[PDB]
């Protein structure tokens, strides 16, 4: 679920409050379709409502589908709104608050979002962009290490509570670390931008739990997105809720800060692209692939961190462990076990393609098609049988009655399966009661 | 002319950007009306289906007549310019054939 | 007796503008391409046929770009015979389509220089003297079958003032060399696909005009794009002559280009009028070849250390760090390698000279 | 990977703007600069990959121009204002040259586009277009060189959009017709920005689905060098392509006699 | 349309021995003319 999907599901008041921040307006405009962007730019200085038919006449007849798609997307985002034009007509006009904030962002004027860091002068303990990115990677790796259950990662208990609220780890036995659920397993194989995006979506869905302003958090996230990497910004001027949210982000490594009292903070490229979620960052220079996939179902890992070791062992039988290399074998047993753990084959295939060693990239297909197809076949063979609990209706003596009952059940939408030739069918346990009552009532009416 | 150049040079020498003065709704309304369907910028509009206005048999016969007249006039222009007395009779015959 | 003893232990050890001369203002170029068995050879990947036709389409595009009022004829020689694949005309799209269709041809037989040259001469036998008659031939196989004497045809071509240029693929052929030399053309040998492209580009430019070439005052008309609007009662459509000779429905447009001489209607330009023979062109077409009349001279390459002047390019403000900086001849400005290459190749004019 | 470059060439002739200022009309050079800056800011707004290039066309030379507002937008506007004030403040009329170096600015823009494309990685394709605003009168002697520009753009398939303010230019009309760019004269100069946004701002793919005013009719008449009059059918020289209304035995330009026995 | 004399008109041209005992000569006028010109 992309960012706009969550925005389209918020209340109108939340959208109006968000529109007060110019950065939010810029983000929303940039996330629009091209046609929507053109329309917004057209309506930027239109102080009068636009007749809906007049707006519709601007686009091609063939592109009317995409035109209406953009129109509905804009209406759902509440960028614009319909107005009762005199004579019963329905004009269209942008949100005056949103329009004014957008003009301030673009034309200029207004007040800067935050003061410059020159007020405190140069940073005594300044870092470097590679140092910041490495620190963010270390923090996320520590988070995943805690997700593994290794004793190395001693993280905040509130972080564990957040994960539990996300459902990744269920604390069935208090005191002992929670066991990672199937959804946590699926999350574990997601790409790092996808992991961060999913975690932030869960946090937003649970934003009210900590008594934090969702509008303020979203505005700060957008401001981080449009910030510049390698540049710090003023911590001051923010609410204590935003202060604790920033503390949480620092705990994730998205923003670096040497001390809790420090008034500077360095956003990271992860935070910058965090607003975009999964897409947008098409130039992700990921770490080099260290996984070699041989035709004999053997994986060779040029890694030393336990995190990738656990990721690989999730779906392959470890064989040897060298200081710089791990030799494992992908079997039907291990893949079936991982699927029983809830991991889908596509996740394993995509993960292996992601962490593909440069040597295998020379092959026109990234990975041997035989292995991918074998993994797909193993996944299918796991789910060969189809199970469905239901009730059988088979005492049909009349074809007309069977047809009428089947039509009524399809009207109820409770049909499981139908067989007109044998006049036999199966219904859901929930829909069984209604169909049975209707059958009895029609028997009574007979 | 140099005085006007100096005037504009001084005028824009002390310049400050403006935002409100860039556009107005009335100017915006005029621009929309010009860009509105049927406006001055939107020259003309819809047209007529010429294909249904003429039968396809008439179109094919028109093609035949076009080819015939084109070849006749091509021979006429090939004869032209008349640089020899023989060409005069040939062009006269060409005109007679065109008339027929 | 190599089995006496052998070990790989020791293997295991730590370790070109000419003068201001008259050129081919009007060109009638015929391209004859071999269709013999050797066209399936792998001299150029994947084979001679595919690379040859791709570079031929590129050559057609560039030639029409630099020669607006020229013509192109395509003939394929295979099985000791010649097929007039495409008529001599100026349409680029039609020729490209024909070449794409011929990509799937059947390469069989041997080339026939005599038949192809005779067909080309017969086509060009009635061309006006002022228009240049140039023929380009691509020779794959080293053997040609001659149903008659070839040197008599060479004499006839020389009497007809028809230029012949040959670009082979294997090696030099004595007959081809004599043909190129006697008729004034050039004979070239392909080293690779890059050299093939270079030779095609060199053949794109108009050749230097021969002394015997005439200089006649040709008459041309320049019709405008007369578009008829149905708002006018005189919007009478008429099928275009070029579109009329087409299998599909000819373009029945209300307006377009009407011949100023015989009122013939054409929907495409530049096209010589079929009826009255008038060369219907446009003003940009004439000005399109003016760079040939006014070639841009090569700039002076000077090392950066020895260039004691500005350090930024005049054309892009680029901070010059290359060992070679190109100075203009006329206004003596500062240009980087990229700008120096591009301006001479494409722009053909120095901005500082214009200033 | 869609990198849209919108190079803007501004007719910065001091004489025409001085004439307009003396007329005390609603529209001045400051409004034109503000509209151009706003349009460029919007172009950069529409996508991260979009790039902006602003070059001012002045008689002396062609100048590479480039708090509550976007950082990059504010910096770019500051740089543009600094450069334009530096040029105009030091713009001293020394000579009778009144026609602006339109061709030179276009050539510099093409060179800049070529350099950017060379700097552009193969991972992304950089669609390029040029918008030119015409205020002063057109130039005559630049014509041929102007033509050298047009096909050059058509060589690299770059749209050229013309925005005539006061003085129409058939050269711009033909350039737009050839390269496929949009030509339109602004009826009301104060409304310039909306014309820029509504028409010239959207890209050609966006223009494809969009409904736009039809292109203006363009003529291609010729001048007969001996009198430079409009001519329908003329005598074309086979040597130097000079066009004459009447038959001549010797061409005046090429000085080669027409050898017609 | 005249075709030159090729030296391969003998070795390349063979009696077509189709598997069903078919002696397809494929007698063509050009082949016979080439034979006459050469021999
Ligand atoms: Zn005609
Ligand atoms: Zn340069
Ligand atoms: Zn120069
Ligand atoms: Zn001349």
């Amino acid at each position: 679920r992309n960012l706009q999907e969550f925005l389209g599901g918020l209340s109108p008041g939340v959208l109006d409050r968000l529109y007060g921040h110019p950065a939010t307006c810029l983000a929303v405009f940039r996330e629009l379709p091209s046609l929507a962007k053109n329309w917004v730019m057209r309506m930027l200085f239109l102080e009068q409502p636009l007749p809906q038919a007049a707006v519709a006449l601007w686009v091609k007849k063939e592109f009317s589908k995409a035109q209406e798609e953009s129109t509905g997307l804009l209406s759902g985002l509440r960028i614009w709104h319909t107005q009762l034009l005199p004579g019963g007509l329905q004009g269209l006009i942008l949100n005056p608050i949103f329009r004014q904030n957008l003009r301030i962002a673009l034309l200029g004027g207004g007040k800067a979002w935050s003061d410059d860091t020159s007020q405190l002068g140069p940073d005594k303990h300044a870092r470097d962009v590679p140092s910041l990115d490495k620190y963010a990677e270390e923090r996320w790796e520590v988070v995943l290490h805690f997700m593994v259950g290794s004793p190395s990662a001693a993280v905040s208990q509130d972080l564990a509570q957040l994960l539990s609220q996300a459902g990744l780890m269920k604390s069935t036995e208090p005191g002992e670390p929670p066991c990672i659920t199937s959804a946590g397993f699926q999350f574990l194989l997601l790409d790092t931008p996808a992991q961060l995006w999913y975690f932030m979506l869960q946090y937003l869905q649970t934003a009210q739990s900590r008594g934090m302003d969702l509008v303020e958090i979203l505005s700060f996230l957008f401001q981080l997105s449009f910030s510049t990497l390698g540049k710090d910004y003023s911590v001051e001027g923010m609410s204590d809720s935003l202060l604790n949210f920033l503390q949480h982000l620092r705990e994730f490594g998205l923003v670096f800060q040497r001390k809790r009292k420090s008034r500077r903070y360095y956003p990271t490229r992860l935070a910058i692209n965090l607003s975009s979620g999964v897409s947008g960052a098409g130039g992700t220079v990921h770490q080099p692939g260290f996984i070699v996939v041989e035709t004999n179902y053997r994986l060779y890992a040029y890694t030393e961190s336990e995190l990738q070791i656990a990721l690989i062992a999730l779906f392959s039988e470890m064989l040897y462990r060298f200081p710089n290399m791990v030799v494992a074998q992908v079997t039907r047993e291990s893949v079936q076990q991982a699927i029983a753990s809830g991991i889908t084959a596509q996740q394993i295939i995509h993960f292996l393609r992601t962490r593909a060693h440069p040597v295998m990239l020379k092959q026109t297909p990234v990975l041997p098609p035989t292995i991918t197809d074998q993994i797909r076949l193993w996944e299918l063979e796991r789910d060969r049988l189809r199970f469905t609990e239901g009730v059988l209706y088979n005492q049909f003596l009349s074809q007309v009655d069977f047809e009428l009952l089947l039509a009524h059940a399809r009207e109820l939408g409770v049909l499981v399966f139908e067989n007109s030739a044998k006049r036999l069918m199966v219904v859901t346990p929930a829909g069984h009661s209604d169909v049975k009552r209707f059958w009895k009532r029609q028997k009574h009416s007979s | 002319i140099i005085n006007s150049f100096q005037s504009i040079r001084q005028e824009m020498e002390a310049y400050t950007p403006k935002l409100t003065q860039v556009l107005s709704s009335s100017a915006a309304s005029s621009t929309i009306t010009a860009l509105s369907p049927g406006g001055a910028l939107m020259q003309g509009g819809t047209q007529q289906a010429i294909n249904q206005m003429v039968p396809n048999d008439i179109q094919s016969e028109l093609k035949h007549l076009y080819v015939a007249v084109g070849e006749l006039l091509r021979h006429f222009w090939s004869c032209f310019p008349v640089n020899t007395p023989f060409l005069e009779e040939k062009v006269v015959k060409m005109k007679s054939n065109l008339e027929r | 007796r190599w089995e006496g003893g052998y070990e790989r232990t020791w293997e295991i050890l730590k370790e070109e503008h000419h003068g201001q001369v008259r050129l081919g203002m009007m060109r009638h170029l015929y391209v004859v391409v071999d269709g013999s068995r050797t066209m399936e050879d792998q001299d150029l990947k994947p084979n001679r046929l595919t690379c040859t036709l791709k570079l031929l389409e590129y050559f057609v595009e560039e030639y029409f770009d630099q020669n607006p009022i020229s013509q192109i004829g395509i003939i394929v020689t295979k099985s000791k015979r010649a097929e007039k694949l495409t008529e001599l005309s100026g349409n680029p799209r039609k020729h490209i389509t024909s070449l794409k269709k011929a990509v799937d041809m059947t390469c069989h037989g041997e080339p026939s220089l005599y038949n192809s040259l005779s067909i080309a001469m017969q086509t060009l036998k009635h061309m006006p003297g002022h228009t240049s008659r140039e023929v380009l031939i691509i020779f794959s196989s080293l053997t040609t079958c001659d149903p008659s004497n070839i040197y008599d045809l060479i004499k006839t071509l020389k009497a007809a003032k028809i230029r012949v240029s040959v670009i082979g693929l294997s090696a030099e052929v004595r007959v081809c060399t004599v043909l190129a030399r006697e008729t004034g053309g050039t004979y070239h040998v392909i080293l690779d696909e890059s050299h093939y492209k270079e030779l095609l580009t060199h053949h794109v430019s108009p050749p230097p005009a021969s002394s015997s070439s005439e200089c006649s005052l040709i008459r041309m008309g320049f019709p405008q794009h007369t578009i008829a609007s149905l708002s006018d009662q005189d919007a009478k459509p008429s099928f275009s002559m070029a579109h009329l000779d087409g299998n599909t429905e000819p373009g029945l447009t209300l307006g377009g280009y009407f011949c100023p001489q015989c009122r013939a209607k054409y929907c495409e330009l530049p096209v010589e009028c079929k009826i009255c023979g008038l060369t219907l062109v446009s003003a940009p077409h004439l000005a399109r070849s003016y760079h040939h009349l006014f070639p841009l001279d090569a700039f002076q390459e000077i090392p950066l250390e020895e260039y004691n002047g500005e350090r930024f390019c005049y054309g892009c403000q680029g901070e010059l760090k290359d060992q070679h900086v190109y100075v203009c001849a006329v206004c003596q400005n500062v240009f980087c390698v990229d700008c120096d290459v591009f301006v001479h190749d494409s722009l053909h004019c120095c901005p500082g000279c214009i200033h | 990977d869609e990198l849209n470059l919108l190079v803007i060439v501004v007719d910065a002739n001091p004489i025409w703007w001085g004439k307009q200022a003396l007329k005390e009309s609603q529209f001045t050079l400051s409004k034109c600069i503000d509209a151009v800056m706003v349009l460029g800011n919007s172009h950069l707004f529409m996508n991260r990959s979009n790039k902006l290039a602003v070059i001012a066309s002045h008689i002396q030379e062609s100048r590479f121009l480039y708090d509550g507002k976007y950082e990059l937008l504010t910096s770019a506007n500051e740089v543009i204002v600094e450069e334009i004030k530096d040029l105009m403040t030091k713009s001293d009329i020394k000579g009778q040259h009144t026609e602006t170096l339109l061709a030179g600015s276009l050539a510099k823009a093409l060179c800049y586009i070529h350099r950017m494309n060379k700097e552009v990685k193969d991972n992304q394709e950089m669609k390029s277009r040029i918008l030119v605003i015409k205020a002063a009168e057109d130039s005559a002697l630049q014509y041929m060189n102007f033509m050298n520009v047009i096909f050059a753009a058509q060589k690299q398939n770059i749209l050229i959009d013309a925005c005539v303010l006061d003085s129409d230019s058939g050269l711009l009309q033909q350039a737009c017709d050839i390269t496929g760019g949009l030509y339109l004269k602004v009826p009301q100069m104060p409304s310039l920005l909306q014309y820029l946004l509504w028409v010239f701002l959207p890209d050609q793919d966006q223009r494809s689905q969009l409904i736009l005013p039809p292109p203006v009719h363009v003529d291609y008449r010729a001048a007969c060098f001996c009198h430079r009059n409009l001519i329908e059918i003329g005598y074309v020289c086979s040597v130097c392509l000079s066009i004459f209304c009447n038959f001549s035995p010797i061409c005046t330009t090429c000085e080669t006699a027409f050898k017609i026995s | 349309q005249d075709v030159g004399i090729s030296a391969a008109f003998l070795a390349d041209v063979r009696p077509q021995t189709d598997g069903c005992n078919g002696l397809r000569y494929n007698l063509t006028s050009d082949i016979i003319e080439s034979i006459f010109r050469t021999y």
